[PDB]
């Protein structure tokens, strides 16, 4: 749409036709997250939690 | 990115004729509101957009105040000046905060605030430029028909409303129909319909005549008054200062073409066009058209006029359901009583006999002398009591001693009228039983008794509307006294 | 008075304000009226003889302070008196102003 | 209502260095039929605009004439610039017996009985100006009574 | 009940009673039915006669004051 540039109206980037979507996970199990490991291939920028 | 902010500001400034500054202030407020919604706590937030780069910094704003009521959004002047000595009451203290990423959420909020700013800038300036239209006959397309109103689209996101009372009684509009009407009121309902349009009020008739009659648009002919029964009949009064122009002939046009165009736009409403006269009696004769008036009697004190007509013209003078007399009365501002020549003579004979009986009873004069007073134009005891002595001395057979005695008798008769009422229920029963009503001084009791409210029961039976004309009695004070009277009479 | 006095051409903007002030005096206090007047108070019958002929074409009762050289026929409410002394004109103008203030009740 | 009436068109001319340019003049008349009548000359370069500009000044040029029952008051002369119209009231003269350009101006004025004849140069615009001043000075007995004698009765019996 | 949603003008009240109710912002039959007889007697221009008219008309529709 021309409105795909609404993003641009406040930001920019290219076009918004690309499907914006965050990898969300499925169901069936509860739990409590006890331990998180983050491994980084060398050269890549470590983020703040790594 | 950077140059794109400038290109957007320039495009919007040029297309909406709006100050760039007003668009930025609104984007800053939009971004501040979008930022506030990302925090779980109620924070105060200022956003500042750089006018050259389009880059923006976001703060934790702290409204500098004297007394802090909201510690999450407010800071004391003493604490603000510890960080920057230049700060005053009403300034903002900032705090380095991560600016919200411009996602399609902030983008949508920014778009909504821009649209709202354009409604309060571009559309507001369009309404200001259309000062004529705000008052003249605007044209709209019917967007929606409800039971109680019609929504019109005027273009440019402007919506108007015609209320049910503002429509003609036989009009049936459909969505997509074009409708003309006078913009009679502009309120402040930007979201929705701030514009109120009428087709029923007299202004619609005046403005249709202004458009159809060039001589009215050029101020050569003036419409002095308009009276209207919407979708049935109207009267307009026209004047001109140019003796070469017939104002009635100009408004009618060649074979009635102009008045028929206005009538057709009003759903076949019958329009009478009358000549305005500066003499009220001559103006009422003109307003009574098409009925021929035989005589007029003017009562200036009551602001009423008795209109005698021939018995054959009585039905035409009154009109269907009194429509002709009512429109003439609304056009003149006078109360108009239409009767036959025989009925007017019978009324005058009954009034003369009642005046003679009143003068004979109260002035201790003979019927012959009372008849002379009525023939010289005296009808009330008040006229005889207060009229200049010169007018009473112009009457044949009155000397200065007899005029003085007549005035003294008239004043004593007027006094005794109030005195008898007071003795019965004015300074006695109204100054005791009716004085019990909260707030009833002796003056108010006599004012009530002059209206026939002599007892506390008579006051308990009144409405607020029946007492509204009593000088010094407000609707609230009237309501309190009636309720006090009812509490004693009906609940004691 | 606010707006386009600079926007396109400065010399041609001086043309419009050269157009304005000559129109300001010729069409002076007429722009506030709209339409035709009802009366017309003249202070010299001979000098302004066009208007008395012009007003008598229509139905306008006029009021002329007449001098002895003019002809008092087109004027309805003829007023004899001097009209070339300044102190004379402030009598008639001071009277017609203060009376019409009493007439606008 | 106004009962307009055309009398005569004309083709007048004037010359320049390129040649001669014509136009049209068209004398018309209007009248209510009950004592109001007015004429207007008008001239333009085309006959639809010539007759319309003629009427538009004829509306403002209307005069009142006081008559009795479709006929005149008394005999009356009418001289104007080579046109001597004579007008005799002729109480029920059974029609307006008059020449051209009088038959127009008497009809729309509302009379129906006058005997009339124009003496002199029978020129149409000068003869319709001749009846007008001959009609507007002709006076009712009411105006005659209230300047002379001061009884409405005895001035005519 | 769809009768409560009707305006007070549909009750065929005297021009006095209707104007007295409008002055107190009573627009619907459902607003009128909630008011007590003692509250209506406090309203301006509201006599004993107009109160009896309102009761007789409400009773003709199976409604009572103070519901």
């Amino acid at each position: 749409t021309p409105e795909e540039k609404l993003l641009r109206a406040i930001f920019g980037e290219k076009a918004s036709d690309v499907k914006d979507s965050s990898l969300r996970v499925p169901n069936g199990v509860s739990g409590t997250v006890i331990d998180v490991q983050v491994f980084t291939r060398d050269g890549v920028e470590k983020d703040k939690r790594a | 990115m950077n140059k794109e902010i400038l290109a957007v500001v320039e495009a919007v400034s040029n297309e909406k004729a709006l100050p760039r500054e007003k668009i930025f202030e609104a984007l800053e407020s939009a971004l501040a509101t979008a930022t506030k919604k990302k925090y779980e706590q109620e924070i105060d937030v200022r956003v500042q957009i750089d006018r050259k780069s389009g880059d923006f910094d976001t703060f934790r704003r702290w409204l500098v105040v004297d007394e802090v009521t909201q510690p999450t959004k407010e800071i004391t002047l003493e604490a603000a000046r510890y960080e920057d000595e230049s700060l005053n009451l009403g300034d903002y203290v900032e705090d380095q905060i991560e600016s919200v990423t411009f996602d399609r959420i902030t983008t949508q909020t920014a778009k909504q605030v821009i649209v709202q700013k354009v409604r309060e800038a571009e559309r507001a300036m369009v309404v200001d430029q259309f000062r004529e239209h705000e008052g003249e006959i605007i044209t709209g397309v019917v967007k929606k028909v409800n039971r109680d109103n019609i929504s019109l689209d005027l273009g440019n996101n402007a919506e108007a409303v015609i209320l049910r009372e503002d429509m003609l009684p036989r009009e049936n509009f459909r969505p997509g129909d074009r409708v003309r009407g006078v913009l009679y009121s502009v309120r402040p309902e930007a979201r929705g319909a701030q514009l109120f349009v009428t087709r029923s009020k007299p202004e619609m008739l005046i403005e249709l005549f202004r458009i159809e009659v060039p001589e009215i648009g050029e101020e050569v002919i003036e419409i002095k008054a308009a009276a209207r029964d919407p979708g049935s009949r109207a009267k307009i009064a026209v004047k001109t200062n140019d003796k070469r122009i017939d104002p009635v002939g100009a408004c009618v046009g060649m074979r009635g073409a102009r008045v028929q165009a206005v009538s057709t736009e009003l759903g076949g409403e019958r329009i009478d066009i009358v000549l305005w006269d500066d003499n009220p009696a001559q103006f009422v004769i003109n307003a009574m058209a098409p009925a021929d008036v035989a005589s007029i009697v003017v009562d200036e004190d009551k602001h009423t006029m008795d209109i005698a007509v021939e018995a054959g013209n009585l039905a035409q003078a009154i009109g269907r359901n009194g429509q002709n007399v009512r429109l003439a009365s609304q056009l003149s501002g006078w109360e108009l009583n239409v009767m036959t020549v025989d009925d007017l003579q019978a009324k005058h004979q009954a009034e003369a006999h009642a005046a003679i009986d009143t003068f004979t009873k109260y002035l201790d004069i003979d019927e012959d002398f009372a008849t002379v007073l009525v023939e010289e134009g005296f009808s009330t005891l008040e006229e005889l009591a207060y009229v200049p002595m010169k007018e009473l001395l112009e009457i044949e057979g009155l000397d200065e001693p007899t005029v003085e005695a007549l005035r003294e008798r008239a004043k004593n008769a007027l006094a005794t009228i109030a005195q008898a009422q007071e003795e019965s229920l004015g300074d006695n029963k109204p100054a005791d039983d009716l004085l019990n009503l909260e707030g009833v001084d002796r003056d108010l009791a006599f004012k009530l008794a002059a209206r026939g409210v002599c007892t506390l029961e008579d006051l308990a039976e009144q409405g607020i509307d029946d007492l509204a004309d009593i000088e010094g009695l407000t609707d609230e004070k009237a309501g309190a006294l009636i309720m006090a009277a009812r509490n004693i009479c009906w609940f004691g | 008075q606010d707006g386009t006095f600079d926007k396109l051409t400065k010399k041609e903007a001086l043309m419009r304000t050269r157009e304005l002030e000559k129109l300001e005096n010729s069409l002076g206090g007429i722009k506030d009226m709209g339409g035709l007047p009802d009366a017309l108070f003249v202070i010299d019958a001979d000098h302004e003889h066009i208007a008395i002929k012009e007003a008598n074409n229509l139905g306008i009762p006029v009021f002329a302070i007449v001098d002895t050289n003019s002809d008092p026929d087109g004027v309805d409410f003829v007023i004899p008196g001097n009209d070339d002394a300044i102190r004379a004109v402030t009598l008639y103008l001071g009277a017609v102003a203060a009376t019409v203030r009493e007439g606008r009740s | 209502e106004l009962q307009e009436k055309l009398i005569a068109v004309n083709r007048v001319s004037k010359t320049v260095k390129g040649g001669r340019i014509f136009s049209f003049t068209a004398l018309t008349v209007v009248g209510d039929g009950n004592g109001r009548v007015g004429f207007g000359y008008g001239k333009a370069r085309e006959v639809p605009a010539a007759i319309q500009k003629a009427m538009e000044k004829a509306r403002r040029n209307m005069i009142n004439v006081a008559l009795n029952n479709g006929t005149l008051q008394h005999p009356v002369k009418g001289v104007h610039t080579g046109s001597r119209v004579f007008m005799q009231p002729a109480s029920e003269g059974t029609g307006i017996i008059a020449g051209g350009a009088m038959r127009a101006v008497l009809e729309v004025a509302g009379v129906h009985n006058v005997l009339a004849k124009a003496y002199g140069s029978t020129n149409p615009i000068n003869v319709v100006r001749a009846t007008i001043d001959g009609l507007e000075n002709m006076n009712s007995p009411e105006m005659v009574a209230a300047k002379r004698g001061k009884s409405v009765e005895e001035i005519l019996g | 009940d769809p009768i409560l949603l009707r305006p007070v003008d549909d009750l065929e009240l005297t021009v006095r009673s209707a104007n007295c109710l409008k002055a107190e912002a009573i627009h619907y039959i459902g607003d009128l039915v909630q008011r007590t007889e003692v509250e209506l007697l406090k309203t301006p221009n509201l006599g004993k006669k107009s109160l009896t008219e309102i009761k007789d008309v409400l009773a003709s529709r199976g409604l009572s004051l103070g519901m």
